[PDB]
RNA sequence: UUAAAGGAAUUGACGGAAGGGCACCACCAGGAGUGGAGCCUGCGGCUUAAUUUGACCAACACGGGAAACCUCACCCGGCC
RNA sequence: CCAACUUCUUAGAGGGACAAGUGGCGUUCAGCCACCCGAGAUUGAGCAAUAACAGGUCUGUGAUGCCCUUAGAUGUCCGGGGCUGCACGCGCGCUACACUGACUGGCUCAGCGUGUGCCUACCCUACGCCGGCAGGCGCGGGUAACCCGUUGAACCCCAUUCGUGAUGGGGAUCGGGGAUUGCAAUUAUUCCCCAUGAACGAGGAAUUCCCAGUAAGUGCGGGUCAUAAGCUUGCGUUGAUUAAG
């Protein structure tokens, strides 16, 4: 409610926010020509840094 | 207000909408508040498929005196199954197809192929 | 004075009476036999069939 | 998991079921189906687990189905 | 809290139409033809159409529901068309009237044309059921 | 002295009017209580320079309003 | 390669339940009621129409009409004070009135979730040592299924003491001291310690909420938060009693 008036109710919002996660024994070259084939907006891909 | 509504009710309506109703709600001709509402084609209010087979939008209109209030909602076709419409039918309604004729059920006919 | 106690049997439950639903009435049989059988109402759940004690025999069943 | 209680009523179902599930492979199922006579007629919640679950609290009372309490004057 | 909707209703009567020959009296077979033959939006009225599908099985089958359906409707066929009698339930040759019905057609001059044995009227005049209640 | 009074039907709403239903924000069978006490916190009243104010089933641990200052409106002063 | 695997854990796709099967009832209609099998034969919620209310909100809003004031400003800031002032009435609550308990010591199990910030200063904390407690320094870890954390939660459990007393029940009121946050603690912020030890013995009329993991007991976490919960919102844990004229 915008102000106290009502009958006490309430509003649950709630995001579910996924997570996944792949190993690769890949070369760090090739791995922007795997990152270079989807467009996909609402997706959020990092890729870790090669020292290991 | 009532000149401008019919032309826009009459736009979405001859764009393949399968239902629209409009809500303008101010300071009309007088000076208590009213409400006039505009409705047309079939349209769906509970559920979960009322958040993708529609679109609201709720706009403001500064007048000289008060402020008006725009509220337009399309329900949306299922057709296209691409850019105008949803996919994922709605749930309330079966679409059974039809069979073939059934021509040559009767006595046996052999062939090598 | 004295009345034999007498145990008795249910039949068929006529539904519930008593205002608040909170009585039912059951035609009780009398135990020596089935052909003697008189419309009563009692209190709590029933479970049809069952048998259920008389401390008074005979007076009145919900009638007006 | 769980408290001091379910856990007894678990393992209770765990070590009954385990021979059980032992006595399908390891053995015929004629002395499962005999020992399972007996762990059905008694009690039958020694190997089918209880479904009842939490049953989440909403907006306007202490618990779930409870309000608190309504004033007029 | 069972009692079936009018879209699961009118979705399934038209399965039985249109599809009877490839049903039975199971209802996980059922379940699976309408799966493939009807677009069902999820899996919830899937086999609520299917269920009320079988229900239909065991009630046409004992006789004729609404039913348009072929091999129930062509079997009507073979009643309304069928049994026409190898003799007739009018050429009896002997058929009963009465004293004024004769004088009735005494007067077409089919007096002595027929053969029509009389039977008399008994002679009372009890019609017209007595009358108020009781 | 007055712009209505009135008639017949219609849809409502209402009936300490009938019939059929239904709900633990209704009752029954009960439970836990609340109302009694101490304290917490909101409201009225009182008092106050001010004790800012909104709201009176569907207001009263509600304005997500647990204010030390800031929030802050209100009161007493001074700047800009 | 000095091991495989997925039961438990985590999700993802798919399956499964439909009154389908069996008896009874009903126009043998819709359906209802029992049983079978099965994890389950009604899990709990979100949305939610038409027509409205002179319901609430101009103090959420650079949403806004009109009116008012606009520099000795009803703008804005700063210092102090107040929204907490108390013969009283009422509303949500918290703790209780004890032995189905309170102490003291043992022994043992959670789930939801949150964590270092653009402005933004301050986050969650393990371990090691100082203190009797609140706390104080050192040294790390964590932008998190990686660390706090295998979240060693309370109730309960098992032993000890107390014994029907306003008692070792109850902890209001109040004095002195010690710490932490903050620019500032007095009208006590909160916390800790010793002392003081009030009503209250189950509550009239009246009234509220609720039928299964429900009610109730019991702690835990988000929100508010520099400081902080008797509040709310979530979570488990123990678990019931019953018009064609
Ligand atoms: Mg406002
Ligand atoms: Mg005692």
């Amino acid at each position: 409610t915008p102000c106290g008036e009502g009958s006490k109710t309430w509003d649950r919002f709630q995001m579910r926010i996924h997570k996944r996660l792949i190993d690769l024994h890949s070369p760090s070259e090739i791995v922007k020509q795997i990152t270079s084939i989807s467009i996909e907006p609402g997706v959020e891909v990092e890729v870790t840094i090669a020292d290991a | 207000v009532r000149r401008a509504c019919y032309g826009v009710l009459r736009f979405i309506m001859e764009s393949g909408a399968k239902g629209c109703e409009v809500v303008v709600s101010g300071k009309l001709r007088g000076q208590r508040a009213k409400s006039m509402k505009f409705v047309d084609g079939l349209m769906i209010h509970s559920g979960d498929p009322v958040n993708y087979y529609v679109d609201t939008a709720v706009r403001h209109v500064l007048l000289r005196q008060g402020v008006l209030g725009i509220k337009v909602k399309i329900m949306l076709p299922w057709d296209p199954t691409g850019k105008i419409g949803p996919k994922k039918p709605l749930p309330d309604h079966v679409s059974i197809v039809e069979p073939k004729d059934e021509i040559l059920p009767t006595t046996p006919i052999s062939e090598q192929k | 004075r004295v009345q034999p106690i007498k145990l008795a049997r249910v039949t068929k439950v006529l539904g519930r009476t008593g205002s608040q639903g909170q009585c039912t009435q059951v035609r009780v049989e009398f135990m020596d036999d089935t052909s003697r059988s008189i419309i009563r109402n009692v209190k709590g759940p029933v479970r049809e069939g069952d048998v259920l004690t008389l401390l008074e025999s005979e007076r009145e069943a919900r009638r007006l | 998991g769980g408290g001091h209680v379910a856990q007894i009523y678990a393992i209770r179902q765990s070590i009954s079921k385990a021979l059980v599930a032992y006595y399908q492979k390891y053995v015929d199922e004629a002395s499962k189906k005999e020992i399972k006579d007996i762990l059905i007629q008694y009690d039958r919640t020694l190997l089918v687990a209880d479904p009842r679950r939490c049953e989440s609290k909403k907006f306007g009372g202490p618990g779930a189905r409870a309000r608190y309490q309504k004033s007029y004057r | 809290g069972r009692v079936r909707t009018k879209t699961v209703k009118k979705a399934a009567r038209v399965i039985i139409e249109k599809y009877y020959t490839r049903l039975g009296n199971d209802f996980h077979t059922n379940k699976r033809v309408c799966e493939e033959i009807a677009i069902i939006p999820s899996k919830k009225l899937r086999n609520k159409i299917a269920g009320y599908v079988t229900h239909l099985m065991k009630r046409i089958q004992r006789g004729p529901v609404r039913g348009i359906s072929i091999k129930l409707q062509e079997e009507e066929r073979e009643r309304r068309d069928n049994y026409v009698p190898e003799v007739s339930a009018l050429d009896q040759e002997i058929i009963e009237v009465d004293p004024d019905t004769k004088e009735m057609l005494k007067l077409l001059d089919f007096g002595s044309l027929s053969n029509l044995q009389v039977t008399q009227p008994t002679v009372g005049m009890n019609f017209k059921t007595p009358r108020g209640p009781v």
